[PDB]
């Protein structure tokens, strides 16, 4: 019967996150574009920001294009910038245990883990075609947009699951640490958002979320932190902040953007 | 309550030392 | 009054029915009956604060010719329970040369076991997430301060030279998903995982229960 | 060459694991596991309540748990383990009285011979 299956059971979320337009009033974003982010003094930009969310895309292998953990080094935090708040990084299993030591390097503590279960749209077809063998063999990517997914009744079957020298990957991680401030009071909204959700994918690009999964990335944020969003009293003054930020989804309301080399 | 303990997921022994202990104490409430 | 003399007699069938049970059970234990443990475990009832370990370091050595290659943990920590001072200061750097290890670390005891690990001189290359399942198949979410915790972390380290014939590559998944299942009880896909990874193998498994005892492991606990 | 884990296992539990884990031979006493920790009879613990009876009467396991097993134990486990040792489901004929090892072993048989014509032993217990 259709919607009780393990695929469109587990995918239920995507129906109600549908990402929004782009804002096309001005005073909604900042939209900074700038050539070196790391070699940028963002404190100039922006004053205290309650959420700095690093898109950061790391570099892992020899030919694999990316940034770097002495990049994250270069990058620079300060009381300016960020005071009192949050920080949502993308993290990697190499790169674990350097990334915690040059955050707490800057005062920034560990808190929460957020993460993402590949699920592959690759492996839901070859699935599909192995088990059953008309609407199979049309793309793995349009069934990713027009979120006709076939049945699954064992999901364990149908991770993304690239290649390792270890134990094979299959999530992607999202790392959040945390500036205690002493005499501010940062407000909170507990217990809003599971800290797991499964999002389709593909299985030659492991390293890219959907926008409906960057949607719920961002509604988590907003949801977190309330006072941070965009109201009257935020104009000029924008809380929350994006290093490394792309065109496909950043332009948003109440976000500060940080482009690199546009 | 010996239904509750008979029904519940204690050992045998556990079981039957609880029995002894609620039939000496009602026995003793019984000739006293 | 007379219903008590009634509940004497009812106490009295039930002593008698549990008493044929326990006979029954003592008389199938005394003869061919085998538990749910594996003839090939090795259980050792100690307290690791109390433990010698260079006992356990001659016999391994003097029974294998080698030595341990995978140690998966599990520690009781404060958040019996014992402090974070004597789970750092257990001799696991001289319990292996070349392996790895497994922690089983909590969202309040993450950072600290990083450093626990790097400290015994392992270094960080993997992580191995248990993502919790219900009966109908959706996440058994749970409660937290930030998130809504449905998760469990392994955190990985490695020691030597393991790139060898011994140990396999490219195994496995770092996801699990199945379902909560005992009181604190870690699922048999991550021992299922541990045996892809190095087959036929010696491990060790510290703060060991009852409910995973295996069949290749050496296994320390205190309840064991 | 590989090793077999059988030889290797009996090996080190014969000087890691525990009396009552492991048999003479190595092998894995499965009686241990079998119940709960702490409640599990000892063959040190059933001579202890065969030489309490040599020594005291049956039917005053106080004294017998105060200076035989550790001075704590379970009278009902003493009670139930007595009559699983007698061959009789209840001692009521055998209360006061003091029995030698092997006039103690010839009553238990001869419980046995008694009930074996009589259609009573239900897993070598008699009945009355």
């Amino acid at each position: 019967e259709p919607g009780e299956d393990q695929l469109s059971l587990l995918l239920k979320w995507r129906s109600s996150y549908i990402p929004p337009q782009k804002p096309t009033n001005e005073d909604e974003y900042k939209k900074i574009i700038c050539k070196d982010i790391s070699s940028e003094k963002l404190e100039q930009h922006a004053g205290d920001v309650s959420a700095l969310f690093i898109n950061i895309k790391w570099k892992l292998s020899e030919g694999q294009s990316g940034k770097s953990i002495e990049d994250l080094k270069k990058l620079a935090i300060s009381d300016k910038l960020i005071n009192n708040g949050i920080i949502f990084i993308w993290s990697e299993k190499e790169i674990l245990s350097q990334i915690v030591d040059v955050l707490e390097a800057k005062g920034f503590n560990y808190i929460e883990n957020f993460m993402i279960n590949q699920l592959s749209a690759d492996k839901a077809l070859e699935m599909q075609r192995k088990n059953q063998n008309i609407w199979s063999d049309i793309t793995p990517e349009q069934c990713i947009e027009q979120e006709k997914f076939p049945p699954n009744n064992y999901v364990q079957d149908i991770f993304v699951n690239s290649e390792y020298s270890f134990f094979r990957k299959s999530k992607k991680i999202l790392l959040m640490l945390r500036k205690f401030n002493k005499d501010a009071q940062l407000e909170l909204r507990h217990q809003r958002t599971s800290d797991i959700f499964f999002d389709i994918f593909e299985q030659n690009k492991p390293n890219d979320v959907s926008k409906k999964g960057m949607e719920f990335v961002y509604k988590m944020i907003e949801t977190l932190l309330p006072k941070a969003n965009y109201s009257e009293e935020n104009k000029g003054a924008f809380k929350m902040m994006e290093l490394y930020a792309d065109d496909k989804s950043q332009p948003r309301k109440g976000w500060i953007s940080v482009y690199e080399q546009e | 309550t010996l239904e509750d303990i008979e029904n519940e997921k204690f050992t045998n022994l556990e079981i039957l030392t609880h029995l002894y202990n609620l039939k000496a104490e009602i026995v003793r409430r019984l000739a006293e | 009054k007379k219903g008590l003399q009634g509940l004497l007699q009812d106490i009295e069938k039930r002593i008698l029915h549990y008493k044929q049970l326990f006979f029954k059970e003592q008389n199938e234990i005394a003869n061919g009956k085998r538990s749910m443990v594996p003839d090939n475990s090795i259980p050792i009832c100690s307290d690791v604060t109390k433990l010698n370990f260079q006992a356990l370091i001659d016999a391994q050595m003097r029974h294998a010719g080698k030595m341990f290659d995978v140690i998966m943990m599990d520690p009781p920590w404060q958040l019996d329970s014992l402090s974070d001072e004597k789970i750092q200061n257990m001799p696991i750097q001289s319990l292996q040369q070349d392996g790895f290890i497994f922690v089983w670390a909590i969202n309040a005891k993450y950072r600290v076991t990083i450093k626990m690990i790097e400290n015994w001189g392992y270094k960080l290359v993997d992580e191995i997430t248990w993502v919790k399942k219900t009966v109908n198949g959706k996440i058994a979410k749970g409660h937290g301060f930030y998130l809504q915790h449905a998760k469990e972390s392994c955190l990985i380290g490695v020691k030597g030279d393991v790139d060898n014939g011994r140990f396999k590559k490219n195994i496995a998944s770092d996801v699990i998903f199945s379902e909560r299942r005992g009181q604190s009880q870690k699922p048999e896909e991550i021992y299922q995982y541990i045996n892809q990874l190095c087959p036929n193998g010696n491990y060790l498994e510290i703060f060991a229960r009852r409910n995973n005892l295996h069949d290749n492991w050496v296994s320390i606990g205190n309840e064991l | 060459q590989p090793l077999d884990f059988t030889q290797y296992a009996k090996n080190m539990r014969k000087d890691l694991s525990n009396q009552d884990i492991c048999l003479e031979d190595g092998a894995l006493n499965h009686s241990y596991f079998l119940t709960k920790k702490g409640q599990y009879w000892t063959p040190l613990n059933q001579k202890a309540l065969q030489r309490g009876i040599e020594l005291f009467g049956v039917g005053n396991w106080k004294e017998i748990n105060y200076d035989e097993f550790s001075g704590k134990a379970n009278i009902v486990e003493l009670e139930l383990r007595t009559c699983m040792i007698l061959g009789i489901n209840d001692i009521t004929e055998y209360y006061g009285k003091k029995i030698s090892e092997e006039e103690q072993e010839e009553i238990k048989k001869s419980n046995i011979a008694k009930g074996k014509k009589e259609n009573k032993l239900k897993d070598n217990i008699y009945q009355k």
